[PDB]
């Protein structure tokens, strides 16, 4: 029956129940004949009920019976299954072999390459199945045999399928690792992992690039240094982490990076400080290049509104103050908030950074018009930024600017304009002890 | 160091050692640039106006001499442009005109420059698209390649139209199937077309359902784009009946993504489009369709083997 209504459902509990009666006939002694056939309409039929039934059963499953599996559960000669039979199959194989002896197996492989022959009945992702059941083998456990076998998905006018295509060059990685030093194949997996690399292809290349991260750096021996031109191709023509991550684990081509990095990061907004983290990095490992460099980053940080993180690094770690914090001059309130928030940011940051003591005149041109009007409405960086101003200061004629500044301010008291009015005062005593009492009678009052 | 190098070489370029002191040219010429735009004002347009000169177009040929065909592409690439591209809009149209590379690149370059300066740019391709439209005919008489792929990602730019609409619903109609590439790039074209909704006759239903019904499933970037197209044209809050009540939803099968691929990626896209579709009306729907819906609806809540946020909605 289980052969014969498989067309009815594409009355109810027949899915559910004979596939449990079945379930508790293999639980007995082994499974045998019995076992290959009730996944006839287990996994496949897309039904309502049949999911997480018996998949529990499978990892249950396997706690000398696995040495021989493959003989007597996989070939079987069906001459009744087709892809999908394979492919479930292959997915209750996998768990077996993957927790696990014999010297037998070398026959099995043989047999096992001869699948093909001649005839590519294969039209879905079983080719990747394959592959990776390949590199489970080698891996964990006739080598110039399976090159060949996995010749026709290394080329580049073929194999028009990415994910079998991609694939191909996964176990070439895979399996040249230790000594496999080849004058063609050595490099060629290298500057054809990263070509269109589309948004599926990152759960694809993540593991095929930690096989020979660690290699081809050590093995440039008949290197020609042209991985600079494979870096621009696809950072002027064409993701960037494929570029990094490598430096993330571990001089001619920092010139041409600083340039191409700097100009792709203009809703791509969180690599910048990933950047910055590489950057970070080369010092660490290691500033005729982190001058503008660090400018740059500022900007655009200050473009973004991440933030703690990008602060932390500032604190482990001219021009900047003078052409792009000059927006207070026109302004619009939420403009002013972003730059409420943002100015409590650096401003704490750069009070252990030497570069007040040689450079603050175009820091105060800058703040010129910015200081007069940056005393109201505004209840985050004004009530804070008192704290920073006392420790600035402590030659003449700039004194006396904010000084003309500081009088048109609380001298106009005649509630926001008392609480700003009364703040700056504290910290006009708080900078020094002296204060002139030809003004008390006005406080009084 | 680049200023004797260049000048006297002229004439043995332009009329055939030449190939390898050419070839040399690729990487060295963007550090030497001490000359900011004052001299090379005048200096570098003879160079390509020659090159073009050469480098015939015979396609038949098994490329006699299109290795300077590329290196001419390769060093025209490097000149940004500000100022005097008028000779410029009289020159790169003389390529399109008749192995078909050299015009993609030069249509690529004339697509980012053309931002910096200002023209209405209205001389040749008011009928052009039309020519290229009327060729389909000669293309089913042909077979059953690369000159009608990028005639809208120049009207898209320049769009940043009467005579446009009448040649949108025209191939919608045609183009009809009783391959490697051929069939690939066919339905790519019409994704193109099909995309323009920056305008706003029920003549293009029965065009967008052959093509969704003879997806190719062996490509993975041809689905993804088709359903997000699909989704911005039932957005239009005026155009979404027109569609919902002629097919009558005979396309609930696998037929919107079926394959390895295009189920695993994009896999909540087709079905969030599909629960959009039926929101839009949620009034024509008969007994026996909502009886399907609900049957179609009942599986996706059971499929844990994606995150729930489709569940939800």
């Amino acid at each position: 029956v289980w052969v014969s209504e498989n067309f009815q459902e594409r009355n109810w509990k027949e899915p559910k129940l004979l596939a449990y009666c079945l379930l508790n006939y293999c639980k007995r002694n082994y499974g045998d004949i019995e076992l290959l056939f009730q996944l006839l309409r287990a996994f496949t039929g897309r039904f309502l009920c049949n999911m997480t039934f018996l998949k529990e059963y499978m990892e249950e499953e396997i706690p000398q019976k696995r040495a021989l599996f493959f003989r007597f559960v996989d070939f079987n000669d069906p001459n009744f299954g087709d892809e999908l039979k394979a492919k479930v199959l292959q997915h209750i194989l996998n768990p077996a072999f993957l927790y696990s002896n014999p010297e037998s197996i070398t026959s099995v492989f043989i047999t096992k390459v001869l699948d093909p022959e001649k005839q590519a009945d294969m039209l879905d992702s079983l080719r990747i199945y394959l592959l990776q059941y390949a590199t489970l083998l080698v891996e964990h456990a006739k080598l110039r045999r399976l090159m060949t076998f996995a010749w026709p998905c290394l080329l580049s006018k073929a194999c028009v399928d990415p994910a079998c295509k991609y694939s191909g060059h996964l176990l070439l990685a895979h399996i040249i690792a230790k000594f496999a030093i080849h004058k063609k194949i050595v490099l060629q997996v290298f500057h054809s992992l990263l070509k269109a690399h589309a948004m599926e292809a990152r759960a694809i290349v993540r593991q095929a690039m930690a096989i020979l991260t660690p290699a081809v750096p050590a093995r440039m021996e008949d290197g020609h240094q042209m991985l600079t031109h494979w870096t621009r191709k696809i950072i002027v023509e064409e993701l960037v982490h494929i570029l990094h991550l490598i430096v993330q684990h571990f001089h001619h081509l920092v010139q041409h990076m600083v340039s191409a990095m700097q100009r792709l990061g203009f809703e791509q907004r969180r690599l910048a400080v990933d950047l910055s983290e590489v950057v970070i990095k080369w010092e660490l490992q290691r500033d005729k290049q982190h001058t503008d460099t660090v400018v740059n980053f500022l900007i655009r940080v200050a473009c973004q509104v991440l933030s703690r993180r990008c602060v932390n690094l500032l604190k482990t770690a001219s021009e900047l103050k003078l052409q792009w914090f000059d927006k207070l001059l026109m302004t619009v309130n939420y403009g002013n908030i972003c730059t409420g928030l943002e100015v409590l940011s650096f401003l704490l940051t750069v009070l252990q950074s030497p570069a007040i003591l040689s450079s603050f005149k175009p820091l105060q041109r800058g703040i010129a018009a910015c200081m007069t009007c940056g005393n109201t409405k505004v209840l985050r960086a004004v009530h804070s930024l008192l704290s920073r101003l006392m420790s600035i200061f402590p030659y003449e004629e700039l004194e006396c600017l904010y000084a003309a500044v500081g009088k048109v301010i609380y001298e106009g008291l005649t509630p926001s304009q008392l609480f700003g009015t009364l703040m700056i005062l504290k910290s006009a005593c708080s900078n020094n002890p002296s204060y002139i009492d030809r003004l008390i009678s006005v406080f009084m009052r | 160091k680049k200023y004797l190098q260049f000048v006297a070489a002229l004439t043995d370029v332009n009329t055939p050692k030449l190939k390898m002191m050419q070839e040399v040219s690729e990487n060295f010429e963007n550090v030497t640039s001490s000359p900011q735009y004052s001299t090379f004002l005048e200096h570098i347009i003879p160079r390509f106006l020659t090159f073009l000169q050469d480098g015939e177009v015979q396609f038949l040929q098994e490329k006699p001499a299109q290795q300077l065909r590329k290196l001419v592409l390769e060093i025209i690439h490097r000149i940004p442009t500000n100022e005097h591209l008028r000779p410029h809009t009289k020159n790169v149209l003389s390529v399109m005109f008749r192995n078909v590379l050299i015009c993609l690149r030069i249509i690529i370059e004339l697509h980012k420059q053309f931002r910096p300066p200002i023209t209405q740019e209205i001389h040749h391709f008011l009928d052009f698209v039309k020519q290229i439209y009327k060729e389909l005919p000669k293309v089913v008489n042909r077979y059953f390649k690369v000159l009608a792929e990028l005639p809208i990602i120049v009207v898209l730019m320049y769009q940043l139209n009467i005579h446009n609409v009448v040649a949108e619903f025209v191939p919608l109609i045609m183009n009809t199937i009783a391959y490697a590439d051929f069939i690939a790039a066919q339905i790519k074209t019409l994704s193109f077309l099909a995309y323009i909704i920056r305008i706003y006759s029920q003549q293009m239903v029965k065009g967008m359902l052959q093509l969704l019904s003879n997806c190719p499933a062996e490509t993975a970037h041809l689905r993804k784009e088709l359903l997000i197209a699909a989704k911005h044209i039932l957005t239009t809050e005026l155009r979404n009946q027109f569609i919902p009540c002629m097919d009558k939803l005979f396309d609930e099968s696998i037929l919107i993504g079926s394959g390895y691929t295009a189920r695993e990626t994009l896999r909540p896209l087709a079905y969030s489009t599909l629960a959009d579709l039926v929101h839009h009306v949620r009034q024509h729907l008969p007994l026996s369709d909502l009886s399907l819906a609900v049957q179609l609806f009942a599986k996706n809540i059971d499929d844990e083997s994606l995150p729930s946020s489709i569940q939800t909605m």
